[PDB]
């Protein structure tokens, strides 16, 4: 499926994983932001690729990345 | 497929091992890529060599008595209605061609009417039914030179071999109106071994099958 | 044929040809490639 | 260790001197693999000897007395057409050096049919391999010579040679090339 | 799992209708393909290019072939301005009975087709007169096709395949391309045409069963081995000579009378045979230039890293740029397509002005077709340039290999460049269109005085300093006080002089304000495209709004919605849209030259200066006069043998207006109809049995833009090249 | 029209002699700041068929039989380019001798 990468940029205020509506993105603990946050992907397999997580990174550059490619059945959002 | 081969120094096919006779390795296009297509395959090519057989020595023995041109025979009149005579052709061969289907559905041997196989005196032999396929492929080849004798040169069989034998440097052939295409033909088939050979020598392992719609060789490339 | 022994053209041969090359070959062209595209493994 | 092949001392680095007439003539360097030499070295050994048959059928021809020269051979009344000549001519060549192939494939060397080494005779000695790739060599630029001798002067070799032995000074490649334009017109 | 994409295993597994359109869209993308290595994608490159070569010969073979079959080329050597040329027969079964009697054109039995693409002129000029010797060249040509196809066959082999470092030899590649590709091919080229065609045009037959008993020049070599090149050009072509005969002419093979021939209207061949020969003899000369196993040459990175300007003018100058273009296969062909554009454009610019064919300048509608064909082949190819340089940029570029060189300080100031290009094409487009506007309302009113007419003043003090005297300018060469004009006085000023001063020719037109203005409009229109191609190239690899575009790929849809929009963002949509600028731009140029040699041929020149100042006249006089013979192909009361013209043009527009169902619409909306109909399909009685096995999928952006591009593309090349065809040869 | 042997001669003889005695010491010196030590130098290394033939040469190399550097392949090209030269030389001849001025006037 699609590659979701982040970033040490991210300082964790916990709102890339609200606006994804796939469950791809989780939040582990870490030690290099003052919340102490880091967003992760275990589910990368699930993910379409919307980018909402994106529309909600506030860092500039974004901490959390979604590359396109390598498309599959759930990928591609297709109930049939 | 044979120790002799199409041309010398040929490399049988895989699929072409030799276990059924009159093999000689010749497969450019290979169509047979499965046995029961194989034996198929065999099967028309025994049928149309036979009728090739019938054909040939029925023109010769009509040429040798003097009767008109076969080509020409269509036209002739005779006794019977030709309607009514399709019509008992294809009535009589609805029953024989089935019985000739169910038998090679139930044994595979080429018979006739109610006996599979019709081999009432038994002489057979594996021998018998591969000089069997060499006159029947001569059969064909000789029924497409008549057949090509008839459109170009306009004459019989026997008066092609007269001319042949009254004039062969220049009654051939090659100095027909079919002349240099027929030169041409032959000089790519001369070439054509030699080619498979050079891609064989270079091609040294891999597959190198041909490819082709007719045959599912393409799926293992 | 006389000057035009290369590629000798019958004169029915647009007559034939035609059909075969808008007719027959896109069929085998169609039924090749159909056959490619949803071959599985 | 070689006779070599011109005055300075190349030591050539793929040609060792083992090859049947090796001298290292070799300025570009197109024989470096070593099937690529045997393959060629094959090739250079047939195009030598037709290239002495070539020689030898136009010396006999000229010096039997024909009355077609043998660059205009090809256009002549014989008693087999030119349509009837070549299915044949390629057919049973095709078939030759298709088995020439098939056994050079594996044995390496040349051979007319089945039997490769192909000495009744015997007398198969390094010096006489040496002596046909050079007497080969030899008949391919004679050959060569032929053809532009057909090309330019438009007249036979051994009469080429009978002009250069009559007159050597008017009859060399100046005035066969510049002196006599109308070699076209019967010189 | 599929096994179609086999060079991908990724696209393979895709379950979708998108498998079949992306593999076939990234069949020959070698680069990206899986488990590829360098040494075997240069294998396939080269491979694919003997491919290209076989087809190419195949397809140059059929049309010998057909010419030599279903054409009248003997009738067009009999009469050339009389008999029309064919290109091949019309076997139409869904053809009607009044449908094959309007297509028997240029005096033949069945329904043929007439031939605009200009290889009869081309090969009336080279000495081919039988069809006998078509047919030969047919059967040559497959035969060369054959073999190409086999060496490409040879080159994919074990023991065989040339390795990386073969393929990576700079200096012996171009040195050998240059001494022989070009070099003593255009040698044979010039030996065969003063061997055949220089006699061919004089009434002597040379074939290959005598030219070796037929002479070119009657002293025979003694000029060549001598130093008295003077004789080849002795006793030229007089005016009163035909193409086809022996009436007035002379011995001669290399002269530089210039001009063109009073009677076909077209440069003198032996003009063209010490052209070739020129060319020949300077191309092996400079191909004896860069290194190789001897010890004489130039090395290509010894001239780039020693001509590097001091006191900084260039920074690092041109150091590191061998490697660059060594290793970045788009870089080259980026290089190679740029120069192959600029070349077709010089050779479209320049077979209309100077004909090199007999009878070409006669044939109205082949030029028109030539020039317009070859105009817009060079322009595409100009797109695929600047398109595969962003692909270098964004692919294959090393800022740390060429650190400081004129790639890194291009790439410092990009926005300085884009910027300028953006002004430049801002204030042509902005005051172009402003005297544009203004000159037609001028007109509208009823005073056409008070429009502004800029007179070209440069090009034609340009015209007046090449020989061009209807301007009056006191200028060189145009004198005959001046240098310039005395030098080659007796060469070839007498036959170049007269040729630029007829006015019938399409030598070096007059022109007026309306042609400044339109040339302005084309260079506005170069200048736009130049913009967004290289803003494209540029913000290929980074920009401001998304500073890592190089780790997506060329080729990508968008990154969303986010940072306000990032719609079309990649350096392939710059492409994108600069195809339709490249459209615009090259119809443009094409309705000019279209327009003018129109008026030029009708002899109405003055409609056109008069007419092509203000867009309403362009519009009345160009696209609504000449379309009148256009739309009556097939009218109901007659039908005329401008029926497939008409259908075309319709055709164009239906193809057009499929490309704009394409580019307006966008997937999204798509994909919820087909949803629907996989729902309709899936649960109705009597089909669910039928299932597919690729499941619909909506059409991909990156896809939709392709094939809205593509039809785009499609319908605007077949609709313009039905209503110039139809509307030039209605008349003419 | 000058006699084509004694030009093409003289062009030749004077081109050799500036290549050996002339040009030859500013020659090696422009080809050691392009193929020389620290620089460039080979392009390959050499591994298989195909990349052994942008190898240099086996003749191009070995020693200078000539007192200079002036080897064949220097031989060759110095005689290409009198050859050149004199073949320009008596084809300015033979265009004058045609009564055509190229010169301007
Ligand atoms: C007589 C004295 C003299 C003069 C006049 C020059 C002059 C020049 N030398 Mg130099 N040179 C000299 C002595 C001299 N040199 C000496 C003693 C040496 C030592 C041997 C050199 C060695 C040397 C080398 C090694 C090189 C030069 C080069 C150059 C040229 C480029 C200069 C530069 O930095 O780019 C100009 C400066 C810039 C900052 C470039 C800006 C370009 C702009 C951005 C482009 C604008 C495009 C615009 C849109 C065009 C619009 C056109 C319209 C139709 C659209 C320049 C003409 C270089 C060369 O060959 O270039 C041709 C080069 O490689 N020189
Ligand atoms: C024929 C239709 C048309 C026209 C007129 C334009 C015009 C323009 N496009 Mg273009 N374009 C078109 C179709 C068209 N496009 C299509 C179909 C595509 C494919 C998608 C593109 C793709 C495209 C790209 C990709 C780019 C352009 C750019 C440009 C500009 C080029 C600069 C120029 O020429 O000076 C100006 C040209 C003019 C024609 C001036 C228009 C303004 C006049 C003066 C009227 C202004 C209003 C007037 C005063 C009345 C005021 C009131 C009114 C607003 C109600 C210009 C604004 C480039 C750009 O904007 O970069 C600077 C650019 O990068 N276009
Ligand atoms: C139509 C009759 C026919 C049929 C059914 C067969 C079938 C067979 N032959 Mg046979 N063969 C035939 C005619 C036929 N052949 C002729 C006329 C010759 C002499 C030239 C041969 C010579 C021959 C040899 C030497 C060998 C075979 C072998 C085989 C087997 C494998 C080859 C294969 O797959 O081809 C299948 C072929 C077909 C299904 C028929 C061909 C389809 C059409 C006719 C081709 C299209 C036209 C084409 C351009 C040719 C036109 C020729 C033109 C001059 C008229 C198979 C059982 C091999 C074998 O024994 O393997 C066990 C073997 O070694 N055949
Ligand atoms: C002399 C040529 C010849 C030869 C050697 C063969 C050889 C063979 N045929 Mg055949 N046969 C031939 C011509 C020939 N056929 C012709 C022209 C016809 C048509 C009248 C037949 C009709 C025929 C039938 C109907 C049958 C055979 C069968 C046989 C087998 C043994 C019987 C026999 O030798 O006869 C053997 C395969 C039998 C069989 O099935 O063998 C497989 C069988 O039932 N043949
Ligand atoms: C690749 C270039 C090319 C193109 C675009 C065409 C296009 C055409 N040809 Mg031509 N043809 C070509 C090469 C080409 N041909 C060559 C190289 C030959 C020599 C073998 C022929 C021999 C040929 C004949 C004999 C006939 C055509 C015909 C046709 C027309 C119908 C298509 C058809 O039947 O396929 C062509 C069919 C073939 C079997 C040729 C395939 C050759 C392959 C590629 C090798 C069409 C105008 C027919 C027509 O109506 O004439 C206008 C017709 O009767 N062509
Ligand atoms: C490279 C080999 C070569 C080739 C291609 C030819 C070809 C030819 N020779 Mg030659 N010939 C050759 C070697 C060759 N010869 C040698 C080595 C000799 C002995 C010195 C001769 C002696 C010879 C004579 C004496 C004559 C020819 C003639 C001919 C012509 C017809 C011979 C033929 O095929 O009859 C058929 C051959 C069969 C074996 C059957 C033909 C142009 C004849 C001719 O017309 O001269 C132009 C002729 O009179 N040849
Ligand atoms: C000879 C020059 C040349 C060469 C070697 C290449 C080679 C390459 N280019 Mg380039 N390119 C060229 C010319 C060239 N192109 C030109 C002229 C253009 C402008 C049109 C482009 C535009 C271009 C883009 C924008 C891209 C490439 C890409 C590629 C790569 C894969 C493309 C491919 O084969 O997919 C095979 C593609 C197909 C089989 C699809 C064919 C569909 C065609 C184009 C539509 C034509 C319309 C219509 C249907 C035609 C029929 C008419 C109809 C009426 C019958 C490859 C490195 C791509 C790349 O690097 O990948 C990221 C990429 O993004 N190139
Ligand atoms: C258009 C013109 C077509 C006819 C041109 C003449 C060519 C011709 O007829 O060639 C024939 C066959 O040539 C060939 O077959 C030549 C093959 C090479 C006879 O040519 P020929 O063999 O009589 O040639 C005699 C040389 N003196
Ligand atoms: C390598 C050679 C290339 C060709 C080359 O360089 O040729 C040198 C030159 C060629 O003369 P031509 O210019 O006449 O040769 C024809 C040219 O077109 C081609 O060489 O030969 C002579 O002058 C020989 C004179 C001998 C005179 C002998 C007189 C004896 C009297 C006693
Ligand atoms: C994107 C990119 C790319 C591409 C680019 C391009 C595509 C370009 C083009 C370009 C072009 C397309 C250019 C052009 C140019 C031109 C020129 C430069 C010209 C000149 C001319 C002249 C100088 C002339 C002169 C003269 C004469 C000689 C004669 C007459 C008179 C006169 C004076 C006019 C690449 C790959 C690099 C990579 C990176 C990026
Ligand atoms: C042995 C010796 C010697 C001597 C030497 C000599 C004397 C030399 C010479 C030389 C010469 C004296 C010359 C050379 C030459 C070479 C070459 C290599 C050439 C080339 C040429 C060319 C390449 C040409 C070309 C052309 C043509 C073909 C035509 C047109 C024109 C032209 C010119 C372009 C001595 C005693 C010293 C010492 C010891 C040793």
């Amino acid at each position: 499926a699609h590659v979701v990468k982040i970033y040490d940029t991210c300082i964790g205020c916990t709102q890339c994983v609200r606006a994804c509506p796939l469950d791809v993105l989780e939040m582990v603990p870490w030690d290099g932001c003052k919340a102490a946050q880091m967003a992760s992907s275990p589910r990368t397999e699930d993910c379409v690729g919307c980018k909402r997580c994106e529309t909600a990174c506030p860092t500039d550059f974004l901490s959390v990345r979604v590359y396109l490619g390598n498309e599959s059945t759930r990928s591609l959002g297709l109930a049939y | 497929a044979g120790r002799e081969m199409w041309y010398p120094g040929a490399t049988p096919p895989p699929h072409l091992d030799g276990s059924m006779l009159g093999d000689y390795g010749f497969d450019p296009l290979r169509l047979g890529t499965n046995p029961d297509r194989l034996k198929w395959f065999r099967e028309a090519e025994l049928m149309n060599g036979r009728w090739a057989m019938a054909a040939v020595v029925g023109i010769l023995f009509t040429d040798l008595v003097g009767l008109p041109k076969w080509w020409e025979a269509g036209a002739q009149t005779y006794p019977i209605d030709n309607q009514t005579l399709l019509i008992i052709e294809i009535a009589v061969f609805s029953f024989l061609e089935s019985k000739r289907y169910e038998g090679y559905k139930k044994t595979g041997g080429t018979g006739f009417a109610f006996f599979f196989p019709f081999d009432p005196m038994g002489m057979r032999s594996q021998d018998k039914e591969l000089k069997e396929l060499k006159n029947g492929r001569l059969a064909m080849l000789a029924f497409l030179g008549f057949a090509s004798t008839a459109a170009v040169n306009g004459q019989g069989p026997i008066e092609s071999l007269q001319t042949h034998l009254a004039d062969p440097a220049h009654n051939n052939i090659f100095t027909s109106s079919v002349g240099k295409e027929s030169c041409v033909f032959v000089a790519v088939l001369s070439i054509l071994p030699m080619l498979i050979e050079a891609n064989k020598a270079l091609g040294k392992g891999q597959e190198s099958v041909p490819l082709f719609p007719w045959n599912e060789e393409w799926e293992k490339v | 044929a006389t000057e035009g022994y290369p590629f000798v053209p019958p004169d029915w041969a647009p007559a034939l040809f035609v059909p075969l090359t808008g007719l027959v070959l896109p069929a085998v062209g169609m039924a090749w490639a159909f056959t490619y595209i949803q071959k599985e493994r | 260790n070689r006779p070599l092949w011109l005055p300075d001392v190349i030591p050539p680095p793929h040609l060792n001197g083992t090859l049947p007439g090796d001298s290292g003539f070799d300025p570009l360097g197109l024989g470096l693999n070593e099937e690529r030499l045997k393959w060629y070295v094959e090739a250079e050994k047939m195009n030598g000897r037709w290239a002495m048959m070539a020689v030898t059928g136009i010396m006999g021809q000229e010096l039997l007395g024909v009355p077609v020269k043998w660059f205009e051979a090809g256009a002549a009344e014989y008693d087999l057409p030119v349509q009837a000549q070549v299915p044949i001519l390629f057919l049973v060549m095709g078939f030759l050096e298709t088995k020439r192939f098939q056994g050079f494939r594996e044995t390496g060397t040349s051979g007319f049919i089945n039997s490769y080494p192909f000495d009744p005779v015997g007398l198969n000695s390094p010096k006489h391999a040496v002596n046909e790739v050079k007497n080969g060599r030899l008949a391919m630029v004679a050959f060569v010579g032929f053809a532009v001798q057909a090309l330019v002067t438009r007249t036979q070799p051994i009469e080429g040679l009978q002009k250069h032995l009559a007159d050597p000074f008017g009859k060399n490649i100046t005035y066969y090339l510049t002196h006599t334009p109308e070699v076209i017109a019967g010189t | 799992t599929k096994l179609f994409p086999k060079f991908s295993q990724g696209l393979a597994q895709d379950p979708s209708t998108r498998r079949i359109w992306y593999g076939l869209a990234t069949a020959h993308d070698f680069e990206s393909h899986d488990g590829m290595t360098e040494e075997n994608l240069y294998q396939k490159i080269f491979a694919s290019h003997f491919g290209q070569l076989a087809i190419i010969f195949l397809w140059t073979s059929g049309n010998l072939f057909h010419v030599a079959w279903q054409g009248n080329f003997e009738q067009w050597v009999t009469d050339p301005i009389h008999v029309r040329p064919i290109a091949h027969a019309i076997w139409d079964p869904h053809f009607g009975q009044p449908a094959v009697e309007a297509f028997t054109r240029g005096g033949a039995s069945g329904p043929v087709n007439i031939a605009t693409s200009g290889v009869y002129q081309w090969w009336y000029t080279i000495g081919l007169r039988s069809n006998q010797e078509l047919y030969v060249s047919s059967v040559f040509l497959a035969l060369v096709s054959a073999v190409f196809l086999f060496a490409g066959w040879l080159h994919l082999q074990p023991n065989f395949q040339p390795s990386l470092s073969w393929f990576k030899d700079a200096e012996s590649r171009l040195n050998h391309h240059l001494a022989g590709l070009f070099g003593v091919s255009s040698l044979a080229w010039t030996g065969h045409l003063v061997h055949v065609a220089i006699p061919e045009s004089r009434g002597q037959h040379v074939g290959w069963d005598n030219f070796l008993s037929v002479l070119p020049h009657p002293q025979g070599l003694t000029p060549f081995w001598s130093g008295n090149w003077a004789a080849y050009a002795q006793n030229p072509d007089t005016a009163s000579h035909a193409f086809g005969t022996a009436d007035g002419s002379g011995t001669a093979i290399l002269t530089f009378l210039g001009g063109f021939h009073p009677q076909t209207q077209s440069l003198w061949l032996s003009d063209m045979a010490h052209h070739h020969l020129a060319i020949a003899v300077l191309f092996i000369v400079a191909g004896h230039m860069y290194r190789t196993n001897f010890g004489i040459g130039h090395r290509l990175e010894a001239i780039l890293e020693a001509h590097t300007p001091p006191a900084g003018g260039l920074g690092a100058g041109h150091k590191g740029l061998f490697h660059t273009v060594n290793n970045s296969l788009h870089f080259q062909l980026g290089l190679a397509l740029a120069s192959v554009g600029t070349i077709t454009s010089l050779v479209a610019q320049h077979m209309y002005s100077l004909p090199p064919y007999a009878y070409l300048a006669v044939d109205f509608t082949t030029q028109a077709s030539l020039y317009t064909h070859h105009q817009y082949i060079a322009g595409f190819i100009m797109c695929g340039a600047f398109a595969h340089g962003a692909i270098f940029f964004i692919r294959d570029y090393d800022p740390e290999q060429n650190k400081g060189n004129v790639l890194a300080r291009v790439l410092d100031h990009k926005e300085a460049i884009i910027s300028h290009l953006s002004w430049v094409s801002l204030f042509l487009g902005f005051h172009t269109l402003g005297l544009y506007v203004h000159n037609d309302v001028v007109q509208a009113f009823g005073t056409p005085e008070k429009q502004i007419l800029i007179e070209p003043v440069f090009a034609q003090w340009i015209q007046a300093a090449q020989g061009k005297s209807l301007y009056g300018f006191d200028l060189l060469l145009a004198s005959s006080s001046s240098p310039a004009y005395s030098a080659g006085q007796s060469l070839w000023l007498p036959g170049w002089l007269e040729a630029i001063n007829n006015n019938q020719n399409s030598l070096f037109l007059t022109i007026g304000p309306g042609d400044f203005l339109v040339h302005h409009a084309i260079a506005l229109g170069l200048h736009t495209t130049t913009l967004i191609l290289v803003k494209g190239a540029l913000d290929a690899r980074g920009s401001k709004l998304m500073p890592d575009k190089k780790d997506f790929g060329y080729s990508f849809p968008c990154d969303g919605p986010g940072r306000g929009g990032t719609c079309d963002i990649s350096a392939y949509d710059a492409f994108y849209l600069a195809v339709f600028w490249m459209l615009n731009t090259i119809g443009w140029v094409t309705f000019y030259w279209h327009w003018k040699h129109l008026t030029l041929w009708q002899g109405n020149v003055s409609q056109f200066d008069e007419s092509s100042t203000y867009l309403m006249g362009w519009l009345r006089d160009y696209l609504w006069l000449n379309s009148s013979q256009l739309i009556n192909g097939y009218n109901p009361f007659g039908m005329n043998s401008l029926s497939v013209w008409a259908w075309t043009f319709l055709f164009g527009h239906l193809v057009y207006a499929t490309g704009f169902m394409f580019l307006i619409s966008w997937r999204g909306y798509w994909q919820e109809l087909i949803e629907t109909l996989v729902w309709a399909h899936e649960k109705t009685p009597l089909a669910n049995l039928v299932y597919w096995k690729d499941k619909p999928v909506a059409l991909s952006i990156v896809q939709a833009r392709l094939v809205g591009l593509a039809h785009f593309s499609v319908g605007y090349i077949f609709t313009y090249a039905a209503f110039l065809i139809a509307s030039t040869a209605g008349r003419f | 029209l000058i006699a084509a042997p004694v030009a093409i001669g003289g062009s030749t003889a004077a081109l050799l002699a500036l290549g050996r005695f002339v040009f030859l010491p500013y020659q090696r010196r422009r080809t050691d700041m392009e193929v020389g030590p620290g620089r460039l130098g080979p392009k390959t290394t050499g591994d298989t068929f195909f990349d052994r033939l942008q190898k240099p040469a086996s003749f191009v190399e070995t020693k200078s039989k000539d007192p200079s550097g002036f080897g064949l392949i220097d031989v060759l090209g110095w005689g290409a380019l009198g050859h050149v030269f004199g073949y320009f030389l008596l084809a300015c001849s033979s265009l004058q001798d045609a009564g055509i001025e190229p010169f301007p006037r």
